[PDB]
This record gives structure tokens, C-alpha cells and sequence, in this order.
């Protein structure tokens, strides 16, 4: 947690005073990086980009996405919800 | 294409003379302006990453690299400007 | 092939909840079980249950009042109770 | 983390590049190196090549390399990967209480969503659209 | 070690309370220790089974009882945050004030895991907000030393 | 741990005179019933069971067409095949 | 032995000297809202030729003489190993 | 964008190319996923993606309302945007 | 050697399980770590899968994930091997 | 003025007359504060520093680290361009937040024909930068001979 990191004892003065973490820093939870920001419609979104692995069946692939997805579905916080942006997959089923 | 970029020279010489070292001078200068992946820690759970990083505010500017110190040998702190110098150029961000 | 009798189930941690909420779950699930001994018979787990462990805890301040080393601590502690692979040696010609 | 294009070139490209050879079948190498701190290399082979062994064989010459390679770019992990270059489609995750922001949406997605996605059989690659949580210390030179 | 004592330290421990019931019926010995000194009492305060702590201190549980690192029930029901425990050892005469071998007490423990609730019960039953552990530190210096503000307040 | 998440797996079999699917079936229903974010899943064995009890009626039912088929060209005749199916229990009841 | 300087000190200078450091940026993520310029921090970067590891400095004498690589060794271009010397025909060749 | 644009910039033309779907395509995208920070190039802070999902074939009847008529129309509308380059492109029937 | 459960768990188990990516033919991984200082990772992969081809994809992600683990788990090596075999026989030798 | 900054960059010395005439801001300056001249020295554009000059852009604007027009021809070895600057009135003794005079970065890449031409127009030998040393103590640490004895 922030709490503890920020008790992070760096030294102790001659005076016997402590100099903590939170005394030289700010502590957060925060992107490992700051560089990839995402939107749905205009709002605030993440998502995960696939691509499919050299040779591997589209149609197939995607059919087991969705089934994994399923999964983890009846365990989202409130409010979390799938988006299906962009699919190249439909459109082969489709026009077959 | 090429864009201007921010070229310090460390003074191996005035260094030395400081007794400031190269290690410190270089974890002190990329710690702060580029982040450090120091170890890992859990939250709920998951293994994660921890990050030291300047907080924004002070990589934002190139005068604010003489406001970064590193601690000589004989334990006094020593700020970049007294052991470098700078100046702008141009390099490439993405090279092929 | 291994026992191929009855059923493997496994109880799984979807959230963030932790080895001691999904131990809850767990007897949770296996009550429910004894009570159809109808339908289920030998409803158990596959592991083991938590016992009595010895937590030490390093006082930082007091080490670095004393001008000793967390390294020189653990590597203390863990050489002497848990044992340390230094390096290899050979004996009558093989490595070890 | 951290470098510029002319580091990640000189220091993790060229490094692994001059390391790849007698490899089977391959048609051509490229290599970007950005001031990202990133490098990509891609090794192209001749069609019907079986994409296992192409991978194989170019991490058997990349592990020769790794050992080169400065300490912090080992810790990010390297990467080898068997994919298509464009994108199959891109799954997004929202909040329609607008009670997660998108920093919060991009943690949950990578701490409980990708993984499983990833070890996914068909799967080559996952980009996530977005980061997962760090610690964050950020320090203040000032008080240091 | 006793056949019904080590089922009474199982039960206590999974708070079976139907079992833990039956077992007082028969006499299973409540002063019952496993290997590290602890006792039922010990277990159900560990784990939080209220029903099970109030059976077994109506049934002669020594409320006292420390491990052998020299730890009593109170201690794991203040650190583990249950309030209600707490409440029924002090009623039951646990010492307010027992130091375990490193000479922490219930209220450091409480403190250092934020329980508000149960530091101020604690306090009302007169533990004493000034006892130092083996490094010298009280209650206070954890809570200022955590960055507790709240707790800080109540040990003024 | 069970695919990359704290698992706990438990074993049991269906009582005597029950399927274990039947016994399946009740444990996904006990489990429907656990604390917020518990999740579970098949492995081993039941994963096998599961995936193989599904292929067993498209299985009997294609031996039973071709079988069919096979004594219809045979015999010249789409009802005199039933002559010879009919014999089917006349073994089986006695295996039994 | 005359500047009472060992291999392990040539070396030392060398890996302090002939880097490569990645050094961070000026306005990169996560940055302060407004600001507009985002550039590359360059540092040390490797050598490239005898003369700049020539004058890599090894130390400064008490009395402010400088001691370089060039004072207590050749530098030159030359083999990773000396093993491997082809003719053709009797003449100076490399080879594959 | 040009290298040395800001992650701020970039946003501001995701926002145009955000809008330009929103308000002037209405009876032909059904959504838009926006990226900052990423395109095939590479992780940078001058850099995005759209993802464009459109309203299924049935209703989006004539030659103007199919992709390569919508993305001339969007390229031609993103081409008088500043400092950036913008463009809308069908992926080919086979990309390679 | 000298681990407890928790340990291994979130300094091995979990970072090699992180990187079990980007491997075909895996039904499910799963995993145990425990107090005698001890991991294993069992992947199971579909009936009819190459168990070669699986193990050196394992492998290989493996051999990208050591960097991240602990230095004396990196001393002792950490091995990958094909386990769904039986054995012909086992010798057993004493000493009477 | 941006698009002067990008034409003075790429050398298309015919846009830029085009956008002088048009009445660019000449000392326009970019983020790091370099101007037209600024980026005409630093990518040898001959013709451009001189249509700048001539249209009286700053002969001795500087970045926002003190840097000159004339640092850069110097540092980069464009002879001609360093005569033509002096001609026009650039500060030879120049001295950037380092302390680093055009004669310091001449003498560093060893532009012997440079520094003459510094040292025509009266450059001092003896300037210090921040750590003290002179082109002379540059000469010699960088075993460069021959500059070394034109430094006397």
C-alpha cells in the first residue's frame, strides 16, 4: 500500500527525527507508464488491442476471446462493461 | 524528423575533484528525468511494478536540472550545474 | 492417467479478496456439501490448511541506530535458519 | 525506460541484430528505435515457413544476446512474438456509472483481464490501451 | 494433549459452534494448548468466532492465557480488529495492559492497525496510553508514525 | 493457483446411485451461492468428462445411420435393415 | 606502477567514461498540463574513436597534472583476437 | 503529429477526428475508439489511433455510404487540420 | 531454498506465470507454491498437441522471464520438463 | 514566422525571401529559442544566413542556454558561415550560460581554419569557461598538436 512505502524509513537525524519516504515523495498508485490515454465515444475507456498469431484461424480465435471474456464478466466492479469498437471478424462470417 | 534535444556533458574532471561519482550522478540524473523500475510489490494480490520518478513538476523545465543534488564523498550535496554543462541540438526519435 | 474418479473442482479467487476470504469461501462450499450427502460423498480439499508460522519483524530504526545493514541482517537470518547456496566446488571430478 | 532512439540502438538493437543468423528462411530484418525508450525488431519469412520453428530459432539466437544487454532492458522484459501486424479486433472495457476512471479501467483490464487473453491459443499479441498500476513514488528534489 | 482438547482446538479454530457445544457438555479440556501456547480461547479470538469466545469463557477458559512468545487472546482480537471480542475479554477480566515478550500490548497492536473502536474500548477499560514496547514506542508514535491522524487525535 | 489466479481445488465424487454429473451439476449450484467474486471451474478429469460426454450422442447416433445405410444397400431395402437392428438387446441384455 | 594505477583502475574509468546513458526527458509523461515542449535528455554517450579514449581520465595528481589513458597505454583499432591470419596465394587475405 | 508535439496536441486533433464521426457521420459510425499515445509506429506522445466502427451494411445503402467514400470524405475534411498528419484508410483485402 | 509459501509465490509463481503468454494449444496452467521452498507450473495443453513444440515454447517464455526472479532462485535454475510421462521402473538402491 | 523557422531549417532559400517578403518576423523564435539564423548555421544553409542577415535578422540572438548563431557554424565546422557572421558583427567572444565561446567549440572538434578566422576577428584565447579552461587547455587534452601551437 501507499501507507506503508510512504513509512519507508530513509534515515534518522542527529537529533533522533525521522526522515520518512512521504517526507521526500509522493506516494500514488499510477500507470507504469502515462503515455497510451483510450476513448470510447468521448468517454473514458482502456481496452486491448489483439492481433492474431501467424497462421492461426480468425473466426476461431475470436469465438474463444469471447468465451474468456464471458468469464470474467460476472466478476466486474459496477458500471465495467465490454465495448466492441472495432471487430474484423463479423465481416468474414458475414459475407460467407 | 530530427527535433532538438538536450545534450549535458558531464565533467569527468570537476567530478572527480568534488568527489561526487559518476554512478550517482547518472542513477540521479535518469532516476529523476527518466524513472527507475526499483522492485516489484503486491497489490491485491498481483505482483506490480514500483517506480521512483521525478514528480512532474520539476523535469518540466531545463533549468530545473541545477536543482537536482547528488551527495559527494565527503557527504556534501552538490548540485548538477556544478559538475555540467548543456546545450541544445538536434537528434533523430525514431531511428531505422 | 492418474485417478479418474469422481470430480476436480477448482475454487477460484475472481476479485481481489485474498488466501484467507477464499478459505471462507472454500469451508463455505464445503458445508454446503455435507449437506446432500445424497448427491456428494468425500467433498474435501485436494491441499493444505494454514498452521502457526514465527513472524519476525526487523525494526529499521533500531538497525540503523545501531549502524547495522538489513543485508547483514537477512542474509543473517537466512543463511543461518534457512541455509545459503554459495558457489560450486568439485569433488573427484564432478561439479557440486 | 528512459532512453533515447541513438541508446536503444546502440545499446539493445545492434546488439541483438548482429546476433541474428542462420536463421531459416528468413526474407529480410527491420528495426525502429524510438526515444520511447523502444525497440522493435521484426524478421520476415519466406511463406509456408513453420511459424514455430521461425520463432524458435530467432530466440535461440536472441538469448545469446540477452546476457549484452543492459540490465534495465532485461527487467522490462524482452519479447518474441508470432503475429499478424494489424490489429484482429480491439475489445474496450468502459464505465457506464462513470464510477472508474480510465486509469482505474486500464489497471482492472491489465491485472484481470489480459492475462487470460493472452495465454489464449490464436493469440499473438496483446496491446494494452492504456497501464497498469505502479507504486508511484515521486520524489521531490527539494526535500531530498 | 488431550483426544477432546486437540477436537476442542480444531472446532474453536474453524468456530463449529454445534461441535464446540457438545464438546463443553463432555469436559474437553478449554486450557488445551497446541505447540506455540495457544489456546482455544486463542483460536476463537484469532478468528474472529464471538459465539465460541463467550462458551469457552463461560466454561473456565483461562481469559488470560499467553502463547509462548507471551501473547494473550486480547492481543490477536485487538490486532485483528474484532470488537466484539474484545468487548467480551475485558468484561471477563483480560488484562487491559498484558505485554507480550517483545512488551507490546493490545492497544500498540490496535493502534498499529488503525482499529479506532477498539483502541478507544481499550482506553475506556484503562489501558495504559503511555506503555512503551521493547524499542520505546507507544501507541502514539505508531499512529503519528503510520500517518494516522484520526488515531493520533484520540491518544491526544 | 488456477490459470494465473489464487485457486483452491477440492475433490469429491457423486454418492452411490448418482451420476457425477448429476453431482456436477450441484456443486456449480452451491457455488452460485458463495461471497461476491468467488469463481470456480472444471479441470482434470471433469474437464475430460465434460467435453467427452458431449461428442457421445453425435457419436452413437452416426454409428447408428451408417449401420443403417451399410444394411439398406445390402439388403436393396430401407425396412429390412430393422430386421437385424432389432437383434441389438438379444447380447446386450445378457452382457448386462 | 609510476601513477600507482592498476588494470582495475583502467577498467573502472573505461565502463565510467565509454557510456551510454539513458537519461529521460524534458516534458515527458505524465507532464504538467500546458506544457509545450517535449525533448529527448541526451548524456554520455560511447566513444567512437583512439582519441577520445585517449583522454579518458584516469586522475588528477595532487599537484593538478591530469593522468589520461593515453599516459599509460597505446590505444589503437585492433582485433578482438590475434589467433587468425589467412593468405592467398601468399598474399595479405580475409576470408568466409 | 511531428516529433516534439505534446501528448496535449495530440489529444487536441484526436478530439477533431473524434468529432468530425460524431456530428458529420452520425448515419454511418456506429462508434470510435480513440488512442492517445499509440500508433504503428510506436508508443509516442505525438501519435494515435481511431478505431471506426460503422452502422451494419443494410443501413448504410449507396456507394457514399461505404468506407471508401466516407474515407476519401474524412481524409479531405482531416487535411485542413494544422501541424498534423491525419488520414482515414480501408485496410486492403489482403494488408502483406 | 529457506522460502516460505508467500514468498515463492509472489517472487516466482506469479512473475513466470505473468509471462505464460503467446503459447498454443494450452487448455489451462496451474500452480501450488509452498513452504519447502517449492514451485510448479503445470501447463496442459489439447490432446494432439506437439508436447516438443509446447515445451520449448514454455521454455522459451520462461527463459525471458528469469531476469525477474529472485538471484539464488536464478542460482538454482529452474527447470522445464515434460511431466504427463510415467515410468518404466524404478531401481531402488540400499545400503544393508 | 513559424513557417520561416521551417524553411530556414530545410535551406528552401527561396521560400524564404517569399515569406520576407511577405514580412516574417525574422528573430522569430522557436521553442527552445532558436531563430532562422539559429537553425541556418547549424544545418550549413549559406544562402539563407545571408538573405537573413541582409533582411536584418539578430546576428547575436540567442537560445535559452546563451547559444549563438556563431556557436553553431563554429561547433559544426561551416567556415563560411562563421566568416560571414563576424562580417556581420557577431559577437567573437560570445559566451553561452557555460561560458562556452565559439573558439571553445572550434577547438574541441578541431576546426583549425575556423579558429583562425576567430582569431582574425579577435577572439580571446584566455576566456575560462565555468570549469576554467581555455581553447589552449581543449588543444591540449585533446592532443591535438597542430591546433595547439596556433593557440600561441
Amino acid at each position: 500500500s501507499t501507507e506503508e512505502f510512504g513509512k519507508i524509513l530513509l534515515k534518522v537525524n542527529q537529533d533522533g527525527s525521522r526522515v520518512l519516504l512521504r517526507d521526500v515523495a509522493k506516494i500514488e498508485l499510477g500507470g507504469e507508464n502515462y503515455d497510451i490515454i483510450a476513448e470510447f465515444n468521448g468517454q473514458p475507456a482502456s481496452g486491448l488491442g489483439i492481433k492474431l498469431a501467424t497462421g492461426a484461424n480468425a473466426l476461431d480465435t475470436a469465438a474463444a476471446i469471447r468465451a474468456e471474456l464471458a468469464k470474467m464478466e460476472p466478476f466486474f466492479p459496477s458500471g465495467l462493461k465490454i465495448v466492441y469498437p472495432y471487430d474484423t471478424t463479423p465481416f468474414v462470417k458475414i459475407s460467407i | 524528423e530530427d527535433t532538438p534535444q538536450f545534450k549535458i556533458d558531464i565533467d569527468q574532471e570537476k567530478a572527480q575533484a568534488l568527489g561526487v561519482s559518476i554512478n550517482d550522478i547518472n542513477t540521479t540524473l535518469g532516476a529523476a528525468w527518466g524513472g527507475s523500475y526499483v522492485n516489484d510489490f503486491i497489490d491485491r494480490g498481483r505482483v506490480k511494478k514500483v517506480y521512483v520518478m521525478s514528480e512532474a513538476k520539476y523535469r518540466m523545465l531545463p533549468d530545473d536540472i541545477g536543482d537536482w543534488y547528488v551527495r559527494a564523498a565527503d557527504g556534501q550535496m552538490v548540485p548538477f550545474s556544478a559538475f555540467s554543462s548543456s546545450r541544445w541540438e538536434y537528434g533523430s526519435p525514431r531511428l531505422e | 492417467l492418474g485417478t479418474a474418479t469422481g470430480f476436480d473442482f477448482e475454487l477460484i479467487d475472481q476479485a481481489g479478496l485474498g488466501h484467507e476470504k477464499l478459505t471462507q469461501a472454500r469451508n463455505q462450499l464445503l458445508a454446503e456439501a455435507a449437506k446432500h450427502p445424497d448427491m456428494l460423498t468425500s467433498v474435501r480439499p485436494n491441499g493444505l490448511e494454514d498452521t502457526p508460522q514465527f513472524k519476525i519483524d526487523i525494526d529499521q530504526e533500531k538497525a540503523q541506530a545501531l549502524g547495522v545493514s538489513i543485508n547483514d541482517i537477512n542474509t543473517t537470518l537466512g543463511a543461518a535458519w534457512g541455509g545459503s547456496y554459495v558457489n560450486d566446488f568439485i569433488d573427484r571430478g564432478r561439479v557440486k | 525506460p528512459g532512453a533515447d532512439a541513438k541508446t536503444v540502438q546502440d545499446t539493445v538493437t545492434q546488439v541483438i541484430e548482429q546476433n541474428m543468423n542462420g536463421i531459416d528462411n528468413l526474407m529480410y530484418m527491420s528495426s525502429n528505435s524510438d526515444s520511447t525508450g523502444t525497440v522493435q525488431i521484426t524478421l520476415t519469412f519466406e511463406s509456408g515457413t513453420d511459424a514455430d520453428i521461425a520463432q524458435v530459432q530467432v530466440q535461440n539466437k536472441l538469448q545469446l544476446a540477452m546476457p549484452l544487454l543492459p540490465q534495465e532492458v532485461q527487467q522490462q522484459g524482452v519479447s518474441v512474438e508470432k503475429s499478424s501486424s494489424s490489429f484482429l479486433m480491439v475489445v474496450g472495457v468502459i464505465n457506464t456509472d462513470g464510477t472508474m476512471t480510465q486509469e482505474d479501467i486500464s489497471d482492472y483490464v491489465a491485472a484481470n483481464m489480459k492475462d487470460a487473453i493472452s495465454r489464449t491459443s490464436g493469440v499473438g499479441d496483446v496491446q494494452l490501451f492504456g497501464s497498469q498500476y505502479a507504486m508511484r513514488i515521486w520524489m521531490n528534489p527539494n526535500e531530498l | 494433549g488431550s483426544d477432546l482438547g486437540k477436537k476442542l482446538l480444531e472446532a474453536a479454530r474453524a468456530g463449529r459452534d454445534d461441535e464446540v457445544r457438545i464438546l463443553m457438555a463432555n469436559g474437553a479440556d478449554v486450557n488445551a494448548a497446541d505447540v506455540v501456547g495457544w489456546t482455544p480461547l486463542h483460536l476463537a479470538a484469532y478468528w474472529g468466532h464471538l459465539e465460541i469466545v463467550e462458551v469457552l469463557l463461560k466454561n473456565g477458559a483461562d481469559v488470560n492465557a499467553y502463547d509462548t512468545l507471551g501473547s494473550t487472546p486480547l492481543h490477536l482480537a485487538a490486532h485483528f480488529g474484532h470488537l466484539e471480542i474484545v468487548e467480551v475479554l475485558l468484561k471477563n477480566g483480560a488484562d487491559v495492559n498484558a505485554k507480550d515478550d517483545n512488551g507490546i500490548t493490545p492497544l500498540h497492536l490496535a493502534a498499529n492497525r488503525g482499529h479506532l473502536e477498539i483502541v478507544e474500548v481499550l482506553l475506556k477499560y484503562g489501558a495504559d496510553v503511555n506503555a512503551q514496547d521493547k524499542f520505546g514506542k507507544t501507541a502514539f508514535d505508531i499512529s503519528i508514525n503510520n500517518g494516522n491522524e484520526d488515531l493520533a487525535e484520540i491518544l491526544q | 493457483r488456477y490459470n494465473g489466479l489464487p485457486s483452491m481445488e477440492i475433490l469429491g465424487q457423486a454418492a452411490p446411485g448418482k451420476s457425477t454429473g448429476e453431482a456436477m451439476e450441484l456443486m456449480e449450484q452451491l457455488a452460485s451461492k458463495l461471497p461476491t467474486g468467488v469463481g470456480y471451474d472444471w479441470t482434470g478429469m471433469s474437464y475430460q468428462e465434460r467435453l467427452s460426454g458431449n461428442q457421445a450422442p453425435s457419436l452413437y447416433a452416426i454409428s447408428l445411420i451408417v449401420v443403417f445405410l451399410c444394411l439398406a444397400a445390402l439388403y436393396e431395402s430401407w425396412s429390412i435393415p430393422f430386421s437385424v437392428m432389432l437383434v441389438v438387446p438379444l447380447g446386450v441384455i445378457g452382457a448386462l | 606502477n609510476k601513477f600507482q594505477l592498476t588494470p582495475v583502475d583502467v577498467i573502472t574509468a573505461i565502463k565510467a567514461q565509454n557510456a551510454q546513458v539513458a537519461a529521460g526527458q524534458l516534458g515527458g509523461t505524465p507532464p504538467v498540463k500546458g506544457q509545450q515542449l517535449n525533448a529527448s535528455i541526451i548524456a554520455q554517450t560511447r566513444l567512437t574513436s583512439t582519441e577520445e579514449f585517449g583522454k579518458i581520465l584516469l586522475k588528477v595528481n595532487q599537484d593538478g597534472s591530469r593522468v589520461l589513458l593515453r599516459d599509460v597505454a597505446k590505444i589503437e583499432l585492433g582485433g578482438e583476437n590475434y589467433d587468425i591470419i589467412a593468405e592467398f596465394n601468399g598474399q595479405p587475405a580475409s576470408g568466409l | 503529429l511531428p516529433a516534439g508535439a505534446t501528448q496535449e496536441r495530440t489529444q487536441k486533433v484526436l478530439n477533431e477526428v473524434t468529432h468530425y464521426y460524431l456530428t458529420k457521420e452520425k448515419n454511418n459510425v456506429e462508434s470510435v475508439f480513440a488512442v492517445n499515445g499509440f500508433g504503428f509506429a510506436g508508443r509516442g506522445q505525438n501519435t494515435g489511433i481511431a478505431f471506426v466502427s460503422l452502422k451494419d451494411w443494410a443501413d448504410r445503402p449507396g456507394e457514399e455510404n461505404k468506407v471508401e467514400a466516407i474515407t476519401m470524405r474524412a481524409t479531405r475534411a482531416f487535411s485542413q487540420i494544422k501541424d498534423a498528419m491525419v488520414f482515414a484508410f480501408n485496410l486492403p483485402a489482403i494488408v502483406e
